[PDB]
C-alpha cells in the first residue's frame, strides 16, 4: 500500500505533496550552499583556500534554489494541489504521466550532486558559459552531468506545462469560461506556456555544449567557426522567460492571499491582472538581450532591449497597484500569511525598480557582472519568490494537512525572515554601484564593511529557517485540527474540507449558463 | 510559438476584443511612439545625375512632363539637380 | 480560521525540546566541518 | 457548541465583524427554559428582562463586536521572541568567529592602512567627492 | 482569562530586546571584528614610499 | 441635554483616501525638490566647481612627485 | 442613483412585511460592505424586521454593526442612537451598551 | 482503500511526536549537511 | 578606486561616466519617488478600520496607473538613450591599445607604431609594498596618455573574462575569436583601477586593471622603454 | 472502397459507451454539458440532479461576473446563493 500510493501515485494531491517535501529538502541544500557563500565573504582574505570550491558552490547554489525549490514548490507542489480543486476538476489531464514529472527530479538532483562530488566539479556559474564550461577549461565529467541534470528538470517541466496547460484548458466545467477562473490558475497556465516553449530551447543549446564537449562539434568553438555568444543567446532566450516562470506563480498566490485577508471576494480589477500576466509573457521573449549589453553589441540592438525591457514594468505596475486596490476598504486580517504577501509587495517593488535602473544600457555597462545585480534579483526574484513560497505554505497549510500552525510562530518567524533578508541585500547594493564584481571569492578590502554587514545577515534568515522546520514540527506535534474557514464561496480548494478527501469532485460542480 | 500568453477555451467576441485592445492597439500606440519619434527632415544628399536614377524615357503626362506624379522639392532632384 | 485544542498538547517544556534539537541538527554538523576547515586544507 | 470535523459542508457560524448575521444561530438546542424564552420573545421586548436579553443575543452569537475586535498583547511575545532569536544568532556570529576565522590579511594593520591612505590621497582617489575632496591638501588635515 | 501574552508578553519583550542589543553590541566590539571604516576624520595618512 | 449633530455617514473610506492621496503626492513633490537640491544638484556643482580651474599638468607634477607613477618619476 | 434613492431602496428591502430571515441577514451582510454607515431610516426598517420575524438578538447585532461601521468616526453611533430611541423604546430594543455587550 | 484525513495523507507518520522530531530531523538535517560535506570531500581532495 | 564605506559611483573620471552619474541621479530621483509613493499608499491602505468590501469599478483607475508608469519610463528613456548614442560617437582616436584576456592575467599590446606587448598581474598579498592595495595592483600597468581618446580592442585567448575599468564606466568582455572595441578618454592624469568581470575560473577575484595616465610625453618615453 | 473497420457502435465499451448511448437519448448523465438556469425563483428553482444527497454549486450571478460563488446544496428545502439569491434545489439519486 505504501508504495502503491507513494510511488506509483496517480493523485493530483499526493503528487502535491511529494512535491513540496522535495521542494523543502532542496531549499535546505540551497540555504546551506548560500551560508557558504557568504561565510567565504564574511570576513577579507580566503576561507575556503580553493576558489574552484567557491565557484562550485555558487552554481550549485542557483541550480538548487530555482530547479529544485521554486520551480518544484510552486509549479509541482501549489500547482498540483490547488489547481484541479480551483477548477473542480477530479485530477490532472494526465495523471500518470505527472508523477513521472515528479519522479524525474530526485534523479535529476542526484546528476547535480554527482557534479559536485567528481572531478573538481562545475565552477562555471548558473549560466555555464563556454569556453569556460568546454572540455579544456572544465575538463571531465562535472558539467556533463550538470547538463544531464538540467536535461531532467527540463523534460519533468516541459511534461509538467502540458499537463497544466491540457488541465486548465480542458477541464474546467463546462459553464466556466477561461474569464471565471481563479487567478491563480491562470498564472499557472502562463507559467506553463513560458516553460513549453522556452525549456526546448534552453535544451537545444545545451546539448549543443555536449556535443561540443563530446562529439568534437564546434557550435561555440571560434576554431571551427562557431560563437561563444550564440550560447548566451540561447540561454538567455530561455532564462528570460525562466525568471517570469519562477515569480508568475507567485503573482497568483499573492493575489489569493491579499483577496483573502483583505476580506474579500475578488481581487481588484481581474481582467486587469489577466491582461498583465499575460501581457509580461508574451513581452518575456523579447527581452532577453539584457543579460548581454557588455559583449560588443550594436547601439541599435542595446536601444532596442533597452526599450522592450522597459515596456514590462508597465503591466508588473498594474499588478502592484492591483494588489493595493484589494487591500483598500478591506476587512484586514493580520495573519501571518498576509505579513508574507505584504512582504513581497514591498520587496518585489524594491527589485523590480532596480531593474529597471539595470534596463538602461549605458549604466549597465557599469553594473554587469557586479553586486547591484545580484541584489536586484534576490529581491525581485530570489525573495519575491520565497515570501510568495512562505505565504501560501502558510496560507493553504491547514488545507494540505488538516492541522493549523501555530500563528505567533509564524509571526516570529516571519519577523526573523524580514530583518535577515534585507540585512542580508540591502547592503549588496553600495556593493555593487562602488564596483564589487559578483562571482568573487574575496575583495578589495574597500568592501570589507559592506560584505560583513551581508554575511551577518544571512545567520539570521538562517536561524529563521531552523524555526520554520520547529514550526512545522509543533504544528503536526500538536494536532489542531481544523474546524472552519472564512469566504469558502469565493475559495473552492477549501470547500471539501481539511485535508480534502483522496478523490474529490467525483461528482462534478453544478455551474449553469443563464 | 515564441509567443507567450494562455487563454484558449474559446475565442470568442470576448477574447478577440481582449487581443484588440490588449495587445494590437497597444501596439499601434507603442509604434506610433518610436514613428513620432524619429520623424524629422534628414540633411539630404549631394545631387549626383546619375543616369539609372532620374529616368525619362517618355514625358510624364501631367504638369511639365519632367515632375513625377508625388514630387517632393525637398527631395526629389529631378534630372539636373534639385529645384530653388 | 477556527480549530479543535490541540488532540496532543506540545507543552513549552517539549516546545523547547523540539526547537533545540531542530537548531542542533542544522548547527552540530555544519560546525564540525567549519571548525575542521584547516584540518582539510 | 461543539463543532465537527465531519460538519465541514454544512452552513457554519462565524463571528466576523463584516459577516454580522451569520447563517446559523450559535446555540440550536434548547432547554426547557431557553425555550420558553424564545416563545417569550415573540410578546414585547420590554417584558423581556436585561438578562433575558443578554440570553437571547448568546444564543444566537458567540462572542459580541467588542469580544471579538478586542486588541492583545500578541506584539510583545512577537517582537520580544524575534529579538531573542536575532540575539541567537549573534552568538552563532561569535562563535564563527572564533572557531572558523583565522586572522584578516595584514593589509588591515593600522600601519598599512594609514600608509594607504596617504597613497591614496597621493593618487588624490576620488577627489570630486567621495575621499580626496575630504581632504585639505593646504593644511594637511581632514577638513573639518 | 489572561493568555500566554497577558501573562508572558512584557518579560518576552523586555528580555528578548535586552539580550539582543547585549549580544550584538558584544559580537560588534569585543571580539575583534575589523569593519573597516572610512579613514576619513579618523586616520592620520602617514609616508608610505 | 442638547441633541448631537448629525456628521458625516457616508463615503468615510473613499473621503480619507482623496485626502490623502493628495498628501503623498505632495510629499512626493517636497521630496524631490529635495533631493535634486541635496544630491543631483550637489554634485552638478561640485563637478563644475571642480573643473572650472583644474589644472591637469599641476595635478599630474604633484602625482608624480609623490611617486606614484611607474612611468614618470 | 442619488443617496436618497439608495437609502430608499434600503427601507422598502426592510420594510418588505413578510420579509424572512434569509432576507434579513442577507440585506444587513450586504449593507455592510458599502462605504457608509446605513442612514437611521434604514435601520428603524431592519430593526422592525427584527421585531416581525421574533428575533431580538438581531436587532442588538445591527446595532453593532452600526458602531463598527463607522470606525474610528466615534460621534457616528450616538448620533444614530439617538435618532432611533423612539424606535428603541417603542420596540423594547436594549442597546449593546445597555446590555454590557460593549466589554472585552 | 487507503487512509484519509489529517495525519494520514502524507507518506510518514505523525503517530508520535518524537519519532516524528528525529525524521524530520534526518530529513531536513540532512539537505542542509550535504553542501558542508561535498565543501570537505573537495577539499580533501586538493 | 573605491573607498572604504563608499554607497554610490566611483568619481568620474571620464565624461562619459560624468554623464552617467547625472542619469543615475535622475533615475534614482524617480526611483525615490515611485518607492515612498508606494510605501505611503500601500500604508494607508493598512491603517482604517473602514471597510469597502464590495466590487470596485477598475477602469478609470487603471488609466492613470497605466499611463503614468509609461510618462515616467519615457522620462528615463531619453535621457538614457541619449548617453547610449553619445557614447556611440566617432571621436577619431590617437592611439589603439589591445587587451587579450588570460587565466589568469591581462597582456596589453600597443602596435600602432612598434611591437610593444607586456603582460600584466596582480601582487600577491605578501608582495604588496607598503600601502599598495590587497587584490588591486599589478606588475605592470597599462600607462597611457592623459585627455586623448583611445581605442581598446578586448580579446581573450581563452575563456571569457570581461575588462572593465569603473571610473571610466567601462566594461567591454574579453571573448576568443572575438576582437570587441571601446573608447576611453581620461580627464586627469592618475592610477585608475578595475577587475575581471566575467567568471573565468578559479582566480576570476585575482587578475585586476590598473590604468596610468599621464601626459603624452611620458606615455612616449615608457613605450620605448617598454620595447 | 470496401469494410472491414468496426464502428463505435459495434466496438465502444465501458465509460465511452455509456456515453454515447446516453447522448443518442439526449440524456448527460457524465455531466459533459453546461446546465440551462431556469429563473430561478422559489418557484421554479434550478434543480440540480445528484447522485449523493449534497453537490456543490457555483453561480454566477451575472453574465460575464468573473467570480463564481461556490456552496453546497443539500438535500431538502431549496437554498439560495447567498450572493445573487437564485434558488437551486438538489434532486438526489
Ligand atoms: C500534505 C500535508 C503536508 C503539506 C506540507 C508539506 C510537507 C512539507 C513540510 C512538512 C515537512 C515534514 C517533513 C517530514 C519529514 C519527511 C520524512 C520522510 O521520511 O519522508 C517520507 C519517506 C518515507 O519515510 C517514512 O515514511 C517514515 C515514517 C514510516 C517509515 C518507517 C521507516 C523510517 C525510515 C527512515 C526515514 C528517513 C528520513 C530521511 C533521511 C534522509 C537521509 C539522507 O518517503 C518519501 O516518499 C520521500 C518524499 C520525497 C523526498 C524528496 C526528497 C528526496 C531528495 C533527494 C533527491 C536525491 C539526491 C539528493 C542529493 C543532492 C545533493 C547535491
Ligand atoms: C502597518 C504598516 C505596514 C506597511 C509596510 C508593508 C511592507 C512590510 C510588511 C510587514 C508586515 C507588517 C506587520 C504589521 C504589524 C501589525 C499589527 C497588528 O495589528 O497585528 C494584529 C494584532 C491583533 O490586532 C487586532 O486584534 C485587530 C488589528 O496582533 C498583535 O497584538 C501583534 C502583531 C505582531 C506583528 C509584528 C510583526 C512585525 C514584523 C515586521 C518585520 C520586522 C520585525 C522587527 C522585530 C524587531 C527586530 C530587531
Ligand atoms: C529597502 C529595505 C531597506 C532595509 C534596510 C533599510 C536601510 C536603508 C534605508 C531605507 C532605504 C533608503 C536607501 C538609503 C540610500 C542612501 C543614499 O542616499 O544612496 C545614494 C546612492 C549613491 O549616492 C552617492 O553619491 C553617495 C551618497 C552620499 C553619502 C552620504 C550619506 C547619506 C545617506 C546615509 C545612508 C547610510 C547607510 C545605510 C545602510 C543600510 C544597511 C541595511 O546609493 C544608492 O543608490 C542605493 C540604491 C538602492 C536602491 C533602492 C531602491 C528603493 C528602496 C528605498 C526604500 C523604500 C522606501 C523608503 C523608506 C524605507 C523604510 C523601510
Ligand atoms: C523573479 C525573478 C526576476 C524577475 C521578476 C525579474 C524582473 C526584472 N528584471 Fe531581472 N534578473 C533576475 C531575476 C528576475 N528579474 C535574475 C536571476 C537576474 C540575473 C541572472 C544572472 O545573471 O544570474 C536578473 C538580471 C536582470 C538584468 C541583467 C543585469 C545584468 O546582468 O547586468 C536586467 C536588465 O535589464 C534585469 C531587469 C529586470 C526588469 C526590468 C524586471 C522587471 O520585470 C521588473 C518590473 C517590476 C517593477 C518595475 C516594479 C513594480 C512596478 C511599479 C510600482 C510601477 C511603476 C514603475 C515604474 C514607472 C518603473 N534583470
Ligand atoms: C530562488 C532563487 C534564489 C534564492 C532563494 C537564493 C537565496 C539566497 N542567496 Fe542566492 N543566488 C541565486 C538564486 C537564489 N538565491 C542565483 C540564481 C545566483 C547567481 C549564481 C551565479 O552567479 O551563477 C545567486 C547568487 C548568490 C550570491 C552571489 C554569489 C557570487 O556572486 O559570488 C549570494 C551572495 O550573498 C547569494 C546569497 C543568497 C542567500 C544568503 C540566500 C538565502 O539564504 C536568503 C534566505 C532564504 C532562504 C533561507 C530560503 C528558504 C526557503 C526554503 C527553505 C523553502 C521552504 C519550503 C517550503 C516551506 C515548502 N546568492
Ligand atoms: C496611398 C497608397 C497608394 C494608394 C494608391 C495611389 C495611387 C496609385 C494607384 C495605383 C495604381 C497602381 C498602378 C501602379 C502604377 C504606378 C502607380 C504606383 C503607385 C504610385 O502612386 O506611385 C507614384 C507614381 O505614380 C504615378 O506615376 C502615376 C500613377 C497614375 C497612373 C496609373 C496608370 C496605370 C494604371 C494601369 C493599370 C493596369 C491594371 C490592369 C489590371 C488587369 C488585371 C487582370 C509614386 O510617386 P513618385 O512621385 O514617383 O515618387 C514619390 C516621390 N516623393
Ligand atoms: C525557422 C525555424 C524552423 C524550425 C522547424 C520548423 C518547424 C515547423 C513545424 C511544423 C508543424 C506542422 C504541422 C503539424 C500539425 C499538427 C497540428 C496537429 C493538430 C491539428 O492539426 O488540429 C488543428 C487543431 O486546432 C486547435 O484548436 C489547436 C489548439 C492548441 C491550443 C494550445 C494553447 C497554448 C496557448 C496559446 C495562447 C495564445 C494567445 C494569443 C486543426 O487546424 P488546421 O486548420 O488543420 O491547421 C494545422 C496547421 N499546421
Ligand atoms: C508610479 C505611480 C503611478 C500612478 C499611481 C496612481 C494611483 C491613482 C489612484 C487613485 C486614487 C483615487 C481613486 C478614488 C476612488 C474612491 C471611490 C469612491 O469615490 O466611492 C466609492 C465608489 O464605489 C464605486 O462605484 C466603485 C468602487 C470604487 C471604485 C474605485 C475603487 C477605489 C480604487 C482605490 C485604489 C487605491 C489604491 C491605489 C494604488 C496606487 C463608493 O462609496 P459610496 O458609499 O459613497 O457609494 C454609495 C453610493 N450611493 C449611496 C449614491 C448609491
Ligand atoms: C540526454 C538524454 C536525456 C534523456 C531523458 C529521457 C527522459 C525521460 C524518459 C522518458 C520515458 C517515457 C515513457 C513513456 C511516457 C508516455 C507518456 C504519455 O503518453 O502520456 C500521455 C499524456 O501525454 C501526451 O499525451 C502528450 C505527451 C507525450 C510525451 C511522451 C514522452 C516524451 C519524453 C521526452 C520528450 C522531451 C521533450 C523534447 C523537446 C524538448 C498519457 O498520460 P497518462 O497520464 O499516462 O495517461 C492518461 C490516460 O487517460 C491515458 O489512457
Ligand atoms: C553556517 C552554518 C554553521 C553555523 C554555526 C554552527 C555553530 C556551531 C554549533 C557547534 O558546532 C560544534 O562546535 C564545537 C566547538 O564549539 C565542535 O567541537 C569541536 O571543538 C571542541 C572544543 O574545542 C572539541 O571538544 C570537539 O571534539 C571538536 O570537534 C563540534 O565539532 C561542532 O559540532
Ligand atoms: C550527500 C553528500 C555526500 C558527501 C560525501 C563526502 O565523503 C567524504 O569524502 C572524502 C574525500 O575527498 C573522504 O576522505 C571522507 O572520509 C568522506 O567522508
Ligand atoms: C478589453 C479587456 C477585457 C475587458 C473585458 O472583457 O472584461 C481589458 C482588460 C484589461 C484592459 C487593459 C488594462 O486595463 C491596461 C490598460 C489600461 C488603459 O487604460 C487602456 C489600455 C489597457 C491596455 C486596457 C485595455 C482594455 O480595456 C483591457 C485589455
Ligand atoms: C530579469 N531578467
Ligand atoms: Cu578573468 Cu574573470
Ligand atoms: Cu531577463
Ligand atoms: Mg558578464
Ligand atoms: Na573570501
Ligand atoms: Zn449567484
Amino acid at each position: 500500500m505504501f508504495i502503491n500510493r507513494w510511488l506509483f501515485s496517480t493523485n493530483h494531491k499526493d503528487i502535491g505533496t511529494l512535491y513540496l517535501l522535495f521542494g523543502a529538502w532542496a531549499g535546505m541544500v540551497g540555504t546551506a550552499l548560500s551560508l557558504l557563500i557568504r561565510a567565504e565573504l564574511g570576513q577579507p582574505g580566503t576561507l575556503l583556500g580553493d576558489d574552484q570550491i567557491y565557484n562550485v558552490v555558487v552554481t550549485a547554489h542557483a541550480f538548487v534554489m530555482i530547479f529544485f525549490m521554486v520551480m518544484p514548490i510552486m509549479i509541482g507542489g501549489f500547482g498540483n494541489w490547488l489547481v484541479p480543486l480551483m477548477i473542480g476538476a477530479p485530477d490532472m489531464a494526465f495523471p500518470r504521466m505527472n508523477n513521472m514529472s515528479f519522479w524525474l527530479l530526485p534523479p535529476s538532483f542526484l546528476l547535480l550532486l554527482a557534479s559536485s562530488m567528481v572531478e573538481a566539479g562545475a565552477g562555471t556559474g548558473w549560466t555555464v558559459y563556454p569556453p569556460l564550461a568546454g572540455n579544456l577549461a572544465h575538463a571531465g565529467a562535472s558539467v556533463d552531468l550538470t547538463i544531464f541534470s538540467l536535461h531532467l528538470a527540463g523534460v519533468s517541466s516541459i511534461l509538467g506545462a502540458i499537463n497544466f496547460i491540457t488541465t486548465i484548458i480542458n477541464m474546467k466545467p463546462p459553464a466556466m469560461s477561461q474569464y471565471q477562473t481563479p487567478l491563480f490558475v491562470w498564472s499557472v497556465m502562463i507559467t506553463a506556456v513560458l516553460l513549453l516553449l522556452s525549456l526546448p530551447v534552453l535544451a537545444a543549446g545545451i546539448t549543443m555544449l555536449l556535443t561540443d564537449r563530446n562529439l568534437n562539434t564546434t557550435f561555440f568553438d571560434p576554431a571551427g567557426g562557431g560563437d561563444p555568444i550564440l550560447y548566451q543567446h540561447l540561454f538567455w532566450f530561455f532564462g528570460h522567460p525562466e525568471v517570469y516562470i519562477l515569480i508568475l506563480p507567485g503573482f497568483g498566490m499573492i493575489s489569493h492571499i491579499v483577496t483573502y485577508y483583505s476580506g474579500k471576494k475578488e481581487p481588484f480589477g481581474y481582467m486587469g491582472m489577466v491582461w498583465a500576466m499575460m501581457s509580461i509573457g508574451f513581452l518575456g521573449f523579447i527581452v532577453w538581450a539584457h543579460h548581454m549589453f557588455t559583449v560588443g553589441m550594436d547601439v541599435d540592438t542595446r536601444a532596442y532591449f533597452t526599450s522592450a525591457t522597459m515596456i514590462i514594468a508597465i503591466p508588473t505596475g498594474v499588478k502592484v497597484f492591483s494588489w493595493l486596490a484589494t487591500l483598500h476598504g478591506g476587512n484586514i486580517k493580520w495573519s501571518p500569511a498576509m505579513m508574507w504577501a505584504l512582504g513581497f509587495i514591498f520587496l518585489f517593488t524594491v527589485g523590480g525598480l532596480t531593474g529597471i535602473v539595470l534596463a538602461n544600457s549605458s549604466l549597465d555597462i557599469v553594473l554587469h557582472d557586479t553586486y547591484y545585480v545580484v541584489a536586484h534579483f534576490h529581491y525581485v526574484l530570489s525573495m519575491g519568490a520565497v515570501f510568495a513560497i512562505m505565504g501560501g505554505f502558510v496560507h493553504w497549510f491547514p488545507l494540505f494537512s488538516g492541522y493549523t500552525l501555530n500563528d505567533t510562530w509564524a509571526k516570529i518567524h516571519f519577523a526573523i525572515m524580514f530583518v535577515g533578508v534585507n540585512m542580508t541585500f540591502f547592503p549588496q547594493h553600495f556593493l555593487g554601484l562602488s564596483g564589487m564584481p559578483r562571482r568573487y571569492s574575496d575583495y578589495p578590502d574597500a568592501y570589507t564593511m559592506w560584505n560583513t554587514i551581508s554575511s551577518m545577515g544571512s545567520f539570521i534568515s538562517l536561524t529563521a529557517v531552523m524555526l520554520m522546520v520547529f514550526i512545522i514540527w509543533e504544528a503536526f506535534a500538536s494536532k489542531r485540527e481544523v474546524l472552519t474557514v472564512d469566504l469558502t464561496t469565493t475559495n473552492l480548494e477549501w470547500l471539501n474540507g481539511c485535508p480534502p478527501p483522496y478523490h474529490t469532485f467525483e461528482e462534478p460542480t453544478y455551474v449553469n449558463l443563464k | 510559438a515564441s509567443a507567450a500568453k494562455g487563454d484558449h477555451g474559446g475565442t470568442g467576441a470576448r477574447t478577440w476584443r481582449f487581443l484588440t485592445f490588449g495587445l494590437a492597439l497597444p501596439s499601434v500606440a507603442l509604434c506610433t511612439l518610436n514613428s513620432w519619434l524619429h520623424s524629422g527632415h534628414r540633411e539630404r544628399p549631394a545631387f549626383i545625375p546619375y543616369h539609372h536614377l532620374r529616368i525619362r524615357t517618355k514625358p510624364f503626362s501631367w504638369g511639365d512632363g519632367n515632375h513625377t506624379f508625388f514630387h517632393n522639392p525637398r527631395v526629389n532632384p529631378l534630372p539636373t539637380g534639385y529645384e530653388k | 480560521i477556527t480549530a479543535k485544542p490541540a488532540k496532543t498538547p506540545t507543552s513549552p517544556k517539549e516546545q523547547a525540546i523540539g526547537l533545540s534539537v531542530t537548531f542542533l541538527s542544522f548547527l552540530l554538523p555544519a560546525g564540525w566541518v567549519l571548525y575542521h576547515l584547516d584540518n582539510y586544507k | 457548541s461543539v463543532v465537527k470535523s465531519e460538519d465541514y459542508a454544512l452552513p457554519s457560524y462565524v463571528d466576523r465583524r463584516d459577516y454580522p448575521l451569520p447563517d446559523v444561530a450559535h446555540v440550536k438546542n434548547l432547554s426547557a427554559s431557553q425555550k420558553a424564552l424564545k416563545e417569550k420573545e415573540k410578546a414585547s421586548w420590554s417584558s423581556l428582562s436585561i438578562d433575558e436579553k443578554v440570553e437571547l443575543y448568546r444564543l444566537k452569537f458567540k462572542e459580541s463586536f467588542a469580544e471579538m475586535n478586542r486588541s492583545t498583547n500578541e506584539w510583545k511575545t512577537v517582537v520580544g521572541a524575534a529579538m531573542f532569536f536575532i540575539g541567537f544568532t549573534a552568538l552563532l556570529l561569535i562563535w564563527e568567529k572564533h572557531y572558523v576565522y583565522g586572522p584578516i590579511p595584514h593589509t588591515f594593520e593600522e600601519e598599512w592602512v594609514a600608509k594607504q591612505t596617504k597613497r591614496m590621497l597621493d593618487m588624490k582617489v576620488a577627489p570630486i567627492q567621495g575621499f580626496s575632496a575630504k581632504w585639505d591638501y593646504d593644511k594637511n588635515e581632514w577638513k573639518k | 482569562a489572561p493568555d500566554f501574552h497577558d501573562k508572558y508578553g512584557n518579560a518576552v519583550l523586555a528580555s528578548g530586546a535586552t539580550f539582543c542589543v547585549a549580544v550584538w553590541v558584544y559580537m560588534a566590539t569585543q571580539i575583534g571584528i575589523e569593519w573597516n571604516p572610512s579613514p576619513v576624520g579618523r586616520v592620520t595618512p602617514k609616508e608610505w614610499r | 441635554s442638547t441633541a448631537l449633530a448629525k456628521p458625516q455617514m457616508r463615503g468615510l473610506l473613499a473621503r480619507r483616501l482623496r485626502f490623502h492621496i493628495v498628501g503623498a503626492f505632495m510629499v512626493s513633490l517636497g521630496f524631490a525638490t529635495f533631493y535634486k537640491f541635496a544630491v543631483a544638484e550637489k554634485r552638478k556643482k561640485a563637478y563644475a566647481d571642480f573643473y572650472r580651474n583644474y589644472d591637469s599638468m599641476k595635478d599630474f607634477e604633484e602625482m608624480r612627485k609623490a611617486g606614484i607613477f611607474q612611468s614618470a618619476k | 442613483e442619488t443617496d436618497e434613492e439608495f437609502d430608499a431602496r434600503w427601507v422598502t428591502y426592510f420594510n418588505k412585511p413578510d420579509i424572512d430571515a434569509w432576507e434579513l441577514r442577507k440585506g444587513m451582510n450586504t449593507l455592510v460592505g458599502y462605504d457608509l454607515v446605513p442612514e437611521p431610516k434604514i435601520i428603524d426598517a431592519a430593526l422592525r424586521a427584527c421585531r416581525r420575524l421574533n428575533d431580538f438578538a438581531s436587532a442588538v447585532r445591527i446595532l453593532e454593526v452600526v458602531k463598527d461601521k463607522a470606525g474610528p468616526h466615534k460621534e457616528i453611533y450616538p448620533y444614530v442612537i439617538q435618532e432611533l430611541r423612539p424606535t428603541l423604546n417603542e420596540l423594547g430594543i436594549s442597546t449593546p451598551e445597555e446590555l454590557g455587550l460593549d466589554k472585552v | 482503500h487507503y487512509e484519509e484525513g489529517p495525519g494520514k495523507n502524507i507518506p510518514f507518520s505523525v503517530e508520535n511526536k518524537w519519532r516524528l522530531l528525529a525524521m524530520m530531523t534526518l530529513f531536513f538535517g540532512s539537505g542542509f549537511a550535504a553542501p558542508f560535506f561535498i565543501v570537505r570531500h573537495q577539499l580533501l581532495k586538493k | 578606486m573605491a573607498y572604504p564605506m563608499q554607497l554610490g559611483f566611483q568619481d568620474a573620471t571620464s565624461p562619459i561616466m560624468e554623464e552617467l552619474l547625472h542619469f543615475h541621479d535622475h533615475t534614482l530621483m524617480i526611483v525615490f519617488l515611485i518607492s515612498s509613493l508606494v510605501l505611503y499608499i500601500i500604508s494607508l491602505m493598512l491603517t482604517t478600520k473602514l471597510t469597502h468590501t464590495s466590487t470596485m469599478d477598475a477602469q478609470e483607475v487603471e488609466t492613470i496607473w497605466t499611463i503614468l508608469p509609461a510618462i515616467i519610463l519615457i522620462l528615463i528613456a531619453l535621457p538614457s538613450l541619449r548617453i547610449l548614442y553619445m557614447m556611440d560617437e566617432i571621436n577619431n582616436p590617437s592611439l589603439t591599445v589591445k587587451t587579450m584576456g588570460h587565466q589568469w592575467y591581462w597582456s596589453y599590446e600597443y602596435t600602432d607604431y612598434e611591437d610593444l606587448s607586456f603582460d600584466s598581474y596582480m601582487i600577491p598579498t605578501s608582495e604588496l609594498k607598503p600601502g599598495e592595495l590587497r587584490l588591486l595592483e599589478v606588475d605592470n600597468r597599462v600607462v597611457l596618455p592623459m585627455e586623448m581618446t583611445i581605442r581598446m580592442l578586448v580579446s581573450s585567448e581563452d575563456v571569457l573574462h570581461s575588462w572593465a575599468v569603473p571610473s571610466l564606466g567601462l566594461k567591454t568582455d574579453a571573448i576568443p575569436g572575438r576582437l570587441n572595441q571601446t573608447t576611453l578618454m581620461s580627464s586627469r592624469p592618475g592610477l585608475y583601477y578595475g577587475q575581471c568581470s566575467e567568471i573565468c575560473g578559479s582566480n576570476h577575484s585575482f587578475m585586476p586593471i590598473v590604468l596610468e595616465l599621464v601626459p603624452l610625453k611620458y606615455f612616449e618615453k615608457w613605450s620605448a622603454s617598454m620595447l | 472502397s470496401g469494410g472491414g473497420v468496426p464502428t463505435d457502435e459495434e466496438q465502444a465499451t465501458g465509460l465511452e459507451r455509456e456515453v454515447m448511448l446516453a447522448a443518442r437519448k439526449g440524456q448527460d448523465p457524465y455531466n459533459i454539458l453546461a446546465p440551462k438556469a431556469t429563473s430561478g425563483t422559489k418557484e421554479d428553482p434550478n434543480l440540480v440532479p445528484s447522485i449523493t444527497n449534497k453537490r456543490i454549486v457555483g453561480c454566477i450571478c451575472e453574465e460575464d461576473n468573473s467570480t463564481v460563488i461556490w456552496f453546497w446544496l443539500h438535500k431538502g428545502e431549496a437554498q439560495r446563493c447567498p450572493s445573487c439569491g437564485t434558488h437551486y434545489k438538489l434532486v438526489p439519486h
